[PDB]
RNA sequence: UUUCGGGGGUACUCGAGUGGCGAACGGGUGAGUAACACGUGGGUGAUCUGCCCUGCACUUUGGGAUAAGCCUGGGAAACUGGGUCUAAUACCGAAUACACCCUGCUGGUCGCAUGGCCUGGUAGGGGAAAGCUUUUGCGGUGUGGGAUGGGCCCGCGGCCUAUCAGCUUGUUGGUGGGGUGAUGGCCUACCAAGGCGACGACGGGUAGCCGGCCUGAGAGGGUGACCGGCCACACUGGGACUGAGAUACGGCCCAGACUCCUACGGGAGGCAGCAGUGGGGAAUAUUGCACAAUGGGCGCAAGCCUGAUGCAGCGACGCCGC
């Protein structure tokens, strides 16, 4: 059975994962058929990217997500779109962008004068 | 020898081997009888011997004792041997 | 409402088997001829173009190919040990 | 590690003043030790090495760090000399010193290492920290009233603040417009000699 | 329910047992191997694929046992014999299937020759299944198509040695058989006398291969530690069995060496898994913590297992920073 797993990357303290499609018999860090997203739980909103069409294709041929990957697929709405139960709603909480350094630079300059 | 599942599998593999051996011996006997009948040169006894042997062959293929391709090869060979005679 | 009871397979284009042109150097075998294939690569270090020769064994049913004829071959599944080519036709006799 | 021994020794040996306003170097501008008066043999290697020692004892950078800096500067698509000079100038302690907030580079390094500063809203105590464009370096509120910053904030008439830096706040904020170019660096010595030495 | 010795029921639950799935992955090592082992690119009209996804059709009918239990025997032990008794999704007979397999005739079509395709048509023969559970309910069989994982064949590429010039007799080709998932001297009977080699066969030595790593201006040279892929092996040497899949590390059989038990009749074992011990050496670590995260196996699930893994301990061993 081909499965949609999470392989581990990053250094010791900070695990950063890749959402890979691979056979269930291969090791965690083995060769991957495809890479269809990444997942970084160390961030405050825990960035999640999933390539929707490839995920749809791999679910269509019958890949089985693991529990963390199933949770992620529900969050991004891909799982619901594949099934069709509540609709395809994006529940993804994207990280709030940080203002530019130039904005703060001019703000400080204006605050000086 | 050290793990419970291994000992259980020893027993179960032995029993499976006994069953498979019986089925294969029966198939070999049927083939041998049919070959002897064809060697004799008479058609009718060869005919329903071929029928019974083909039935035994694909019935053993269903049991999983032999691969379906093997049953197909054996049936084709026997039928061609009869047809040639 | 019901799905079809038969699902035709998705068609797959056929592959391209390797072909070669060579000279017959031996026909002492039944249905078998030995062909001489020449390759011209470049030296990996010194850059000069080097001509190398290689022998393959082809299969011709009727044995219409004599020694010295430019014949054409096409690859095939192993017909015996060492036999992997099939004679297509004789380009020019000699 | 760090170099803690006498500072005047290096100035005397290298033939130039590195602190900037030291009287001992003027009193005796010759190398230290018993044989500080002997004539020297001339060698290109000696001149290149002394230039490198000048560079890395002005900024207080050890040899391994200096070699890393040279590799980084050579790798960059500019030219090696000014790339190395700009990398050296972009250090946090050097920025603090050139900002008029420290009398000497050593005390700037000491202040930075003690975490008296704060870059971009987050405490930084790393003298080797490199400063990028539009960087705001601030003194944390607790240490604003300390005597070092006091005498730094009431003697703002010393060495001019270079163009690429600008103190904007009465609390002595520092703004970095862009990384300095070779024209505005205003440093002793010759970068070409260092480049020649490190290609040997 | 009780005499406090306990006795019955339950099925919440569960030792042992039958049954299923897993155990072929994961983890280790680099001995062998100069080879289609590896890298790269193809071919398979010459092929298999459990679990997973998705169409279609089914899930009919009958039977005989046996583990466990109980009684009893042998043996030092390992272990084992007999009698009686019981269940199944264990095992077995038949019906149906005509989607499938085989055979004969026959049509069209595409070729890259054997041939392939149109589930072509047509005549004959034939091939299965299993129930459980009231709760998000799980299952069984055949067959079409996907997906994954393979197998086999081939071009090219990467060591040193003629103070190693001849080598080969299933060896080279054919035919008929056999065998295999599959082609093929893979095996076999007969027939023919071929096949390879100075473009280095046949011998000898050394060696796991690669992405990469180090060096160098580059070309090149050296290398294959960590991490990642493939191969090979699991005390030594052979062999098959079960299975969708086996070099079967913690399976089986035999032979051997070694270590241990023995009532001398006979038995047991395999750290190149994680720690650890002895030895060799210039030299290389803890008989640690946790399934909290990721991956895996079984289970409807809760859950269970996981020295994989995530961490910690030790060593300036290295890089980086102070």
């Amino acid at each position: 059975a081909v499965k949609i797993k999470l392989t581990r990357l990053g250094k010791i303290r900070n695990p950063q994962y890749r959402i890979i499609v691979a056979d269930a018999r291969t090791r965690r860090d083995g060769r991957a058929i495809e890479v269809i997203g990444r997942y970084h739980p160390k961030e405050e909103p825990s960035l999640i990217q999933i390539d929707s069409e490839r995920a749809q294709y791999w679910l269509g041929v019958g890949a089985q997500p693991t529990e963390p990957v199933l949770a992620l697929l529900k969050i991004t709405g891909d799982w619901q779109k594949f099934k069709g139960l509540p609709g395809a709603e994006g529940t993804l909480k994207v990280k709030e962008p940080k203002p530019s350094k130039l904005d703060l630079f001019n703000a400080a300059l204006a605050e000086a004068e | 020898a050290n793990i419970k599942s291994q000992i259980k599998r020893i027993r179960t593999n032995e029993r499976r081997r006994l069953r498979n051996q019986s089925v294969k011996s029966s198939l070999r006997t049927a083939i041998r009888g049919f070959r002897e009948a064809v060697d004799a040169g008479d058609k009718d006894k060869a005919s329903e011997l071929l029928h019974a042997t083909s039935r035994k062959l694909d019935k053993a293929a269903s049991k999983g004792v032999i691969h379906p391709n093997q049953a197909a090869n054996k049936k084709s060979a026997l039928a061609l041997a009869l047809n040639k005679l | 409402q019901k799905g079809p009871k038969y699902t035709p397979a998705a068609e797959k284009p056929r592959g391209r088997r390797k072909t070669a042109i060579g000279y017959v150097v031996s026909d002492k075998m039944q249905k078998t001829i030995v062909v001489e294939l020449e390759d011209r690569k470049s030296h990996p270090l010194y850059g000069k173009i080097i001509r190398t020769t290689k022998k393959v064994k082809a299969h011709d049913e009727n044995g219409e190919a004599g020694i010295g004829d430019r014949v054409s071959l096409m690859e095939t599944r192993p017909l015996s040990a060492t036999k992997r080519w099939r004679l297509v036709e004789i380009l020019e006799k000699a | 590690a760090r170099y803690t021994g006498p500072a005047t020794r290096k100035s005397r040996r290298l033939g130039v003043d590195l602190v900037g306003g030291d009287q001992s170097f003027e009193k005796r501008p010759y190398p230290p030790g018993q044989h500080g008066r002997a004539r020297i043999k001339e060698s290109e290697y000696r001149q290149q090495l002394q230039e490198k020692q000048k560079a890395r004892f002005s900024y207080g950078v050890m040899e391994k760090q200096f070699r890393r800096y040279y590799e980084e500067a050579n790798r960059q698509p500019g030219k090696t000399g000014d790339n190395l000079l700009r990398i050296l100038e972009s250090r946090l302690d050097n920025v603090v010193y050139r900002a008029g907030l420290a009398r000497t580079r050593r005390m700037a390094r000491q202040l930075v290492s003690h975490g008296h500063f704060l870059v971009n809203g987050v405490k930084v105590d790393i003298p080797s920290y490199r400063v990028s464009q539009y960087d705001i370096i601030d003194v944390k509120e607790k240490s604003l009233n300390t005597l070092p910053f006091q005498i730094a904030r009431e003697t703002a008439g010393e060495r001019p603040i270079p163009s690429w830096l600008q103190v904007v706040g009465e609390r002595q904020r520092i703004l970095v417009h862009q990384l300095p170019e070779r024209a505005q660096i205003d440093v002793p010595l010759t970068e070409q000699l260092i480049v020649e030495l490190y290609s040997k």
